């Protein structure tokens, strides 16, 4: 699905990519660095835009869906490791909708 | 301590 | 006391570096970035923003006059945070411990 994923880079990933709320996901969480020692015990698959980009840059996806699924990874673990009402949580909730909105409009 | 580090920190915080 | 280039590396060597080692002293070391934490309204609420880390480098570079004004500069950082934020917040409980830390060592100037 060249085309499906071409869409995935250039349009979905790059719009929630200039949005002011896509820093804290734009790189992995190093949760040494981060002094967030239980991290990885509640996070077992981490993700973030930035390994997203480099997959789609470097061809490791094979189909659109492994790519979404990426994504709704993403989502996932801030609204598990953090509380409702967190404010990085009302940042997630923004940029899932918004990525929704582009995934609506996805080629075939 | 500082830059993007101390602003992910300082956002987790809230 | 006449002497206030002495309390001034006083509050420099012994008080901020001993709050510089305090596990929660982090939050209040740079200045906040509003914007980048989307904090819409915080240089509305907060006129006179304040943090370790500057309050540091004007005492590494002679800024001060005196010791109060640099003790002035730490109760604004406090009051700050409890002006903008809600009691029992997770930073305001971290902001009463460096308080009352910095409060107990300046007793000693």
């Amino acid at each position: 699905q060249t085309n499906q994923l071409q869409y995935l880079l250039r349009v979905v990933l790059k719009t929630l990519w200039k949005h002011q709320f896509a820093w804290p996901f734009q790189q992995p969480v190093d949760a040494v660095k981060l002094n967030l020692p239980d991290y990885y015990k509640i996070i077992k698959t981490p993700m973030d835009m930035g390994t997203i980009k480099k997959r789609l840059e470097n061809n490791y996806y094979w189909n659109a869906q492994e790519c979404i699924q990426d994504f709704n990874t993403m989502f996932t673990n801030c609204y598990i490791y953090n509380k409702p009402g967190d404010d990085i949580v009302l940042m997630a909730e923004a940029l899932e909708k918004l990525f929704l909105q582009k995934i609506n409009e996805l080629p075939t | 301590w500082k830059n993007w580090c101390w602003l992910k920190r300082k956002l987790l915080l809230r």
